[PDB]
């Protein structure tokens, strides 16, 4: 009947949940940038292409 | 007065033959934190890391041993009318010189 009297186990788990899931949220997009999963960044790879361009001319 | 063709025929890199899997000494000349700068006789100079052992008498002037795979890394992609050059040189570390 909507009460937690009885549903604190669950209750407890839920608002883990939101903190388990607003940890990770509010910290991937920091780390994620420069942790490269082994691969350059963007950044990294441009400046490096430019170094040793294409040459469709000439 | 010697002919330069006759230089060519007796210098040291002809009588090499193919550059791969060839064991060459070479010198350092240039040294990072984990980089050394290793010239081999070679047009350009190869890059290679300090190894784990014995890695402090890797100094300036010291000599090492080396396998050369290709003499200078060059590779076509598609798109371009010259091919990209690296400038430098590929080759392994198998030791410090044994004088």
């Amino acid at each position: 009947e909507f009460r937690d009297e009885a549903c604190r186990k669950e209750i407890q788990d839920f608002f883990d949940c939101a903190s388990r899931a607003e940890a990770a949220r509010k910290m991937r997009s920091i780390q994620e940038n420069l942790g490269e999963l082994g691969s350059l960044p963007p950044k990294k790879l441009n400046k490096l292409l430019h170094r040793f361009p294409n040459k469709p001319h000439v | 007065v010697e002919s330069f063709a006759s230089m060519l025929r007796h210098s040291p890199l002809t009588q090499m033959g193919p550059a791969k899997n060839k064991l060459v000494i070479g010198q350092i000349f240039h040294i990072v934190e984990d980089d050394l700068y290793i010239d081999f006789g070679g047009k350009f100079h190869c890059v290679c890391k300090r190894p784990e052992v014995d890695g402090e008498k890797y100094q300036k002037g010291t000599r090492v041993r080396l396998r050369l795979l290709d003499l200078e890394l060059t590779s076509r992609f598609l798109g371009a009318t010259t091919d990209t050059t690296i400038l430098e040189a590929d080759a392994v570390l198998l030791g410090l010189q044994e004088s």
